[PDB]
RNA sequence: AUUUUU
RNA sequence: AUUUUU
RNA sequence: AUUUUU
RNA sequence: AUUUUU
RNA sequence: AUUUUU
């Protein structure tokens, strides 16, 4: 039968370990789930498995684009915000808005900026002039776990636009992630 | 072994219109891609709308009675109108008309709906005339009909497919319509569905206490053979 | 026979008089969370004693296993454990030409040692405890030219030994566990010497359990043109360590009477 | 060469990595938490008020409307989820000494949005006894006129705790004590549409 | 490192044990090893720490004692130095 | 393009009448320099479930 | 398992001609895409 | 059944070049389009 | 469900991040000595009732044939 | 929900 | 309606 | 007319 | 020349 | 790592 442990009558002190999935009951009461879609929206792989604006940049000329990437604290990616080490594969979405050109991608975990002074072997994908791609960037970090709020948590982002003429325009970046490995989850965070 | 080949990708042609989109042919809309989170369905419910399952066939609503060019008072032309209200009256005639009119199907609600949606349709039109009297009044009602007739004028049903109502309990008698045009499909706006003519046979009988003329009710719907085809533009719009 | 039964007169009495509907309460009586007991936790030479205990936490499906499946440290898991006995240099001297047979060219206090300076491997627990029983692996390293010759005396003195050396003969001394190593032949010399006392344990920081010398067998025929300046080195492994009296850090304690 | 790595859960001192997000929505968090105390005898939304000697057998110690952005591991999810379902878990705990007594019933009526004292006969409550395991809780079965609600729009309902009997006291015990209000989803919690936010976290 | 950015309350996400005074008089807590490295530097403060904080102020009579005093044990459920380095000499195990 | 929004709706049932029977389409343009236009757009479905019919609607 | 490898869709090489309508091939004209309902 | 999922045509990433004319490799012209009825 | 796990919730642990050395930690929670107990004695038309009992004491390996 | 098609 | 092709 | 490839 | 992948 | 989908 039920205990009164299970009606209400319970310890505060008597939580741990964490994660004690401890059912509720009263008389004309129970757990009732019902399912609306095919699947859950609330999986991680499912919720972040959908991009996000990140941000925009405006080029002029043929210079680079160094951008440490990290989690947002704003779209339903916050969510993650509530974990503390995240790994795994890295969705990153470009829009190259340019009349006449080529736009050159790559990323990278490492920290040194003349690594990336080059390219070689980055991933220097190319987005032809008004096109957009999405390039997953494998977990190439020297870390075997990614600080989730660092400012750096997912690697560097590189765009070297490939420009012909006097042509000129602005790159907008958004993101998501493959299959998320995330962590040790810590309290939630506060408002602005 | 295939090694005597660089291995590649496969080459493609990829055929006229570069993004062509179809909106015209339903098997292409359903293939559509999903800004679903992942691409699924969810699970409806019909009881919240009292219903045990979905509505999938159109047709069904086609074959749903409403009244023909209905209005709020009764013909006041002797029933010469398109009013499908009129009135049954002791004094007409025993071979006066009380109703006669061209017959289209847009002066149905429901059908004027599939007029404005399909191009052409075919199958067989029921007519349900329902005359609202007395227990005591007692009288007959031939109605008849000549398909694809566009002379509106009084002529003898004797050739035409007629009904004849005799007043009882059942007071509500109907008339059906065979498919007829020189087409195995017909335009679903265009050339009348024939001439609809309701003679008195026999004046409306009545007593002291009994009314000397009755009110009459028109409905129209589709036939269980009845379909409709293609869907064309609108020649009014809703509210 | 009461003060529980709160639970059956309550559950029952509604399954009694319920209707199609069900009954119309429900009563569970048991023990608290918070129950009367006592808890006790040993670690090392502690224990822990609470009467107020509370139910342990812990993360969510956590791994106590505690071992990098990755390796980023490649080395033994036990390697912190085992380095206070690695091998160590514990003596350089300099074989200064023209001494004569018997001379002691160089000695070290045993076992106190290998806690020589505070950047011994084993100075670290040492520190720690009082006692100590342990076995040692020395190599006393001579290296000479072929051109030069002569001949150490490698050996082993317990306590007692140390004790009444002078009234001890040379040349008798080979009765001890030594290494006569003829120079230019032999450049090192092998010693494993057991735990030597005439006590169970000898005191962490003591000269006991005796000290390694190294004698002048012969002295050096360094011929003109030859170099003249031969170094003896002492090397020295600890082929079991034991370290038990606990005690404040580094403090004198007499575990003798 | 398009390929995967190997994780490492060790380093993060865990067995498995975190699959769902629900599971965090099943955490409690302290509702409208504060540095001080409910200085309104708790009418506010401060799941932090006192517990008084003072206060009457039927005074109130606390009432306010409850929205789930009120709970901090909550209301992330309200920012990033359009809508949901399932049952709400609040957990009142009062920590006095082993000598305080006394009863305090605390009731809930369902997307309730008049903020007014009222008997709690006819709600959802929870008579609570103080004694050794002073963490009352009290669950809120999913009441809405859809099979799935707005996560930011109508109030869960009016959520009041009325004092049943004065907190009593001795010579060397408080005449007064501390009290917290925590949320969390039931087991049968689920959230659906994400949807974009309404506040920017840090 | 972000401690500020934190809303306290939420805190009960991470191991913790809500003790209730006047209830429990010691609170046990396991920790396995928890970081984004491999190996933690030794002689640092990564590896996060240990707090204490005031869920609920103490309510203290009037002749009550008003002395309380909060201890902190710890034990190494295991424990393992692998790098060699000089004595107490500050080592960057980092990049 | 042609997207196929799933029914993420909060209401079991949508009226069919209601002027947002069908729910709200967002188009937020990423220009990049003068240059302006227009977005024309019409839509279907792809399985529709409709459930108690009402009378026939008037005209205009 | 093939699990060594990210799945992605399948990549391939467009040949010669973009739009290029076929106006000559019977075997073009007849699987043209149909306005059909 | 596969009915948890809203079904679509299938997403292919195309390869470099639009449309590259490979006049270099006989097996790429055999495979040619045919202005034959 | 809480409030005695002190014991295997510690000495588990432990036993599941031990090495060659064995596990570093032992717990055991129980009963403490003094028991909430009643104790009830009854000599010739007397009755002695006592809430608060402590283990009965007597002299080693005692004779009490008498 | 053969509520893509048979 | 092998009224795409065998 | 394995006169796409085996 | 499993010198595309297993 | 059914940590694309069943």
């Amino acid at each position: 039968t039920m205990s009164p442990n299970e009606l209400g009558l319970t310890s505060a002190q008597d939580d741990g370990p964490l994660g004690q999935e401890k059912p509720n009951y009263f008389l004309n009461f129970r757990s009732m789930n019902v399912d609306i879609f095919t699947v859950s929206h609330t999986k991680v792989d499912n919720l972040f498995g959908r991009a996000w604006f990140f941000m925009e940049h405006t080029f002029t000329n043929e210079g680079q684009w160094r951008v440490p990437l990290e989690f947002p604290k704003q779209g339903h990616g916050s969510l993650s915000l509530l974990f503390a080490y995240f790994t795994g594969e890295l969705n990153i979405h470009v829009l190259f808005l340019s009349e006449r050109g080529f736009l050159r991608v790559a990323h990278t975990y490492d920290t040194s900026n003349d690594r990336v002074n080059f390219l070689s072997s980055n991933g220097v994908i190319t987005v032809p002039a008004g096109e957009q791609m999405t390039l997953s960037a494998p977990y190439y970090s020297n870390k075997p776990l990614r600080t989730v709020r660092d400012n750096n948590s997912l690697g560097y982002l590189m765009c070297k636009p490939f420009l012909t003429g006097t042509s000129t325009g602005k790159i907008e970046v958004y993101l998501s992630l493959r299959c998320p490995n995330f962590f040790f989850p810590l309290p939630a965070p506060k408002v602005t | 072994m295939s090694t005597k080949y660089k291995w590649t990708r496969t080459k493609i042609d990829i055929a006229e219109g570069p993004g062509s989109m179809n909106m015209a042919n339903v098997l292409c809309t359903t293939g559509a891609q999903s800004v679903a989170l992942v691409g699924e369905r969810a699970f409806y419910d019909p009881r919240t709308a009292g219903s045990k399952s979905r509505f999938d066939d159109l047709v069904k609503i086609a074959q749903l009675f409403s009244v023909m060019a209905d209005s709020t008072t009764p013909s006041e032309n002797h029933g010469v109108d398109a009013k499908g209200y009129f009135k049954w009256s002791a004094t007409t005639a025993p071979q006066s008309i009380v109703h006669r009119n061209i017959v289209y199907l847009r002066l149905f609600p429901n059908l004027n709906v599939f007029v404005n949606s399909y191009s052409y349709f075919r199958g067989s039109l029921v007519l349900r005339l329902s005359v609202y009297a007395s227990t005591f009044n007692r009288g007959r009602l031939r109605m008849g009909f000549f398909p694809n007739a566009t002379t509106d004028s009084t002529s003898t049903l004797d050739n035409a497919i007629y009904t004849i109502c005799d007043i009882g309990s059942d007071n509500s008698f109907e008339i059906t319509i065979p498919y007829s045009f020189s087409t195995w499909m017909r335009k679903t706006n265009g050339h009348p569905i024939g001439l609809f003519q309701i003679e008195v046979l026999n004046r409306l009988t009545y007593n002291s206490s009994s009314p000397s003329e009755v009110y009459c009710i028109v409905q129209g719907k589709m036939g269980q053979d009845a379909r409709f085809f293609c869907p064309t533009g609108s020649v009014v719009t809703f509210q | 026979v009461g003060n529980e039964i709160g639970g059956n007169l309550l559950t029952k009495v509604a399954d009694d008089a319920s209707n199609i509907l069900g009954p119309n309460c429900f009563a569970t009586t048991a023990e608290p969370e918070n129950k009367n007991v006592v808890q006790a936790t040993t670690t090392v030479n502690t224990t822990n004693l609470t009467q107020h205990p509370s139910a342990p936490t812990m993360p969510f499906s956590p791994d106590f296993s505690n071992v990098d499946n990755f390796h980023s440290m490649a080395y033994d898991i036990t390697t912190g454990d085992k380095n206070p006995s690695k091998l160590v240099r514990l003596e350089t001297h300099e074989w200064t030409p023209s001494w004569a047979r018997g001379y002691q060219i160089t000695h070290v206090e045993l076992p106190k040692v290998f806690w020589d300076h505070q950047d011994k491997p084993a100075y670290g627990q040492s520190r720690y405890f009082a006692a100590v029983r342990c076995g040692f692996h020395f190599q006393v390293q001579v290296n000479v030219n072929q051109g030069t010759a002569g001949s150490a005396l490698v050996v082993y003195e317990p306590k007692p030994v140390v004790t009444y050396d002078s009234k001890l003969e040379f040349g008798a001394f080979t009765n001890l566990p030594h290494v006569l190593m003829n120079l230019a032949e032999t450049t090192q010399a092998d010693l494993c010497i057991p735990y030597v006392a005439d006590t169970n344990y000898v005191k962490t920081d003591s000269s006991d359990l005796g000290q390694l010398k190294v004698y002048v067998w012969t002295p050096l025929s360094i011929p003109t043109g030859s170099a003249n300046q031969v170094d003896v080195t002492i090397l020295g492994s600890l082929l079991q360590l034991d370290f038990q009296n606990p005690r404040v850090f580094a403090q004198d304690v007499n575990i003798y009477d």
